[PDB]
RNA sequence: AAAUUGAAGAGUUUGAUCAUGGCUCAGAUUGAACGCUGGCGGCAGGCCUAACACAUGCAAGUCGAACGGUAACAGGAAGAAG
RNA sequence: GACACGGUCCAGACUCCUACGGGAGGCAGCAGUGGGGAAUAUUGCACAAUGGGCGCAAGCCUGAUGCAGCCAUGCCGCGUGUAUGAAGAAGGCCUUCGGGUUGUAAAGUACUUUCAGCGGGGAGGAAGGGAGUAAAGUUAAUACCUUUGCUCAUUGACGUUACCCGCAGAAGAAGCACCGGCUAACUCCGUGCCAGCAGCCGCGGUAAUACGGAGGGUGCAAGCGUUAAUCGGAAUUACUGGGC
């Protein structure tokens, strides 16, 4: 239900680097980027139609760690709201606990943010929850568990959380140690390299 | 504690007198910085387009402490400079991915100061 | 307000082509089975076969405020008793 | 209210018992047994709640019902660690013999303890009636009741419950299919129209990206595959929507 093997395998195929590792030591050092893993790696591979679409699924789903049978219910709810599916689907896919911890600054990577809610570490509106998959709601505020705070590790992500242009739809809190998820995101926050119309022909065929 | 981070911007203060050379985050966080003066060049020494180059070659630490890699280049003023520091961070190993000129152009602001006779 | 909204092809007949015309593939979905593997929880489901036979226990009893009763119990009084 | 599932009568088959004279039985109620088949669960618990039958009521009666057990059978959620960590360890395999590949994967070093381990607490489902009280309606007597309020004591099958809290230490938790085209993902060895694979196209006859093994890689995941079945694609029975 988790991937477990290498990362920076994955990271370095499918190619642009997106969202993952602690963030700090130079991606490029870690690995050889331009570079698909395997032997036969080393060569220039004239991807297909069914392979762009792949590729981009499986891009956005090891960007938040979802699962396909998870991935396609998404895709299904993204299709039963009204608007438009794809960011629709991205707004849904932002919204997960485990993502929105990550991006308040609580933890160095989506993986760890994310044991950090499976560890019954994080808070929200006064409710323990540690279901990485909840979907967070507007005005809604998340406070680190008090026990939890005493993590180190806690206090070194919200450092880093610095370098990363704090989102704009999240109010981050330093000392207090809180965030307020203000409202849903929209598309031009998100990396404008995602094609939602590819994503929403491909699970339509 | 030392820390680590890429994409970083060179702010380039291109004076008639003096060349400082800066390198900075994306929020304007200082990384490391290094001058003609401080690099063993006094009077005219100080303002030559080579002893900027120089400049540069010491700012070209920090390497461990934070791996720019990928940096912006901001430049302001009309002194020497404006050339020699920019091959200097190429040949550093660096990866320059815009240059705009920062300059500070009044737009008939304050009096500025009246001229030198000589 | 809303509850009207979604509709992809592909491979195979030829020296090559177009066309008709098959077959096959990708998609859903099951009261499924088999094989390999298998941490946990929630929810739902679980003889599709022989309305074939069925060991055995249980699934319709209750009412004394309907009545003769008191079988069994509890007490109850008398009568007596080492 | 039946031509009556656990009523009766009769006949038929079968079933079983008997002291031979004669009897009794009907799980397509719940468990379960055998059989059949590829293949479908415990001879569970409690009437606590609901619901119904009888009873003034109190109750009693429930295989209805509520729960529990079994199976990854499906749906859903979750975990099997988090970061650091490159003289890119060794080893594996390839090799243009220089290397690359596995792979920051590991090891190591910090870090955390979801659930599962254990321990200690702890809701909710619970409404009820009963016993009392006092007043009211109800009377000849407001005795009888019945209506209020109250007062005391109440009941949970599940259930070692939902949940909460502490304990310890990464410790206990990843396979499966595929990689010739369709169709995402490749080489090496073995084999030599042999053995084999095969949804379609087709492979293999001694340099096999198609078989077999190795490494590597792709998809999905506590499941992955095969098979069976229905629709789709199939405008391939065309009303929409075809032709001669
Ligand atoms: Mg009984
Ligand atoms: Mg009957
Ligand atoms: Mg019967
Ligand atoms: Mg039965
Ligand atoms: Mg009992
Ligand atoms: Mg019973
Ligand atoms: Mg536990
Ligand atoms: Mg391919
Ligand atoms: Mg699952
Ligand atoms: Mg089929
Ligand atoms: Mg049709
Ligand atoms: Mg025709």
């Amino acid at each position: 239900a988790r991937y477990l093997g290498p990362k920076l395998k994955l990271s370095r195929r499918e190619g642009t680097d997106l969202f993952l590792k602690s963030g700090v030591r130079a991606i490029d050092t870690k690995c050889k980027i331009e570079q698909a893993p395997g032997q036969h790696g080393a060569r220039k591979p004239r991807l297909s139609d069914y392979g762009v679409q792949l590729r981009e699924k499986q891009k956005v789903r090891r960007i938040y760690g979802v699962l396909e049978r998870q991935f396609r219910n998404y895709y299904k709810e993204a299709a039963r709201l009204k608007g438009n599916t794809g960011e629709n689907l991205l707004a849904l896919l932002e919204g997960r606990l485990d993502n929105v911890v990550y991006r308040m600054g609580f933890g160095a990577t989506r993986a760890e943010a994310r044991q950090l809610v499976s560890h019954k570490a994080i808070m929200v509106n006064g409710r323990v929850v540690n279901i990485a998959s909840y979907q967070v709601s507007p005005n809604d505020v998340v406070s680190i568990r008090e026990k939890a705070k005493k993590q180190s590790r806690v206090k070194a992500a919200l450092e880093l959380a610095e370098q990363r242009e704090k989102p704009t739809w999240l109010e981050v809190d330093a000392g207090k140690m809180e965030g307020t998820f203000k409202r849903k995101p929209e598309r031009s926050d998100l990396s404008a390299d995602i094609n939602e119309h590819l994503i929403v022909e491909l699970y339509s065929k | 504690v030392r820390k680590q981070v890429s994409d970083g911007v060179a702010h380039i203060h291109a004076s008639f007198n003096n060349t400082i050379v800066t390198i900075t985050d994306r929020q304007g966080n200082a990384l490391g910085w290094a001058t003609a003066g401080g690099s063993g060049f006094r009077g005219s020494r100080k303002s030559t387009p080579f002893a900027a180059q120089v400049a540069a070659e010491r700012c070209a630490d920090a390497v461990k402490e934070y791996g720019i890699k990928n940096l912006e280049v901001m430049v302001k003023g009309p002194g020497p400079g404006r050339e020699s520091t920019i091959r200097a961070l190429n040949a550093a190993g660096f990866r320059i991915t815009n240059i705009t000129d920062v300059t500070p152009i009044p737009h008939n602001g304050c009096r500025p100061p009246k001229k030198r006779r000589v």
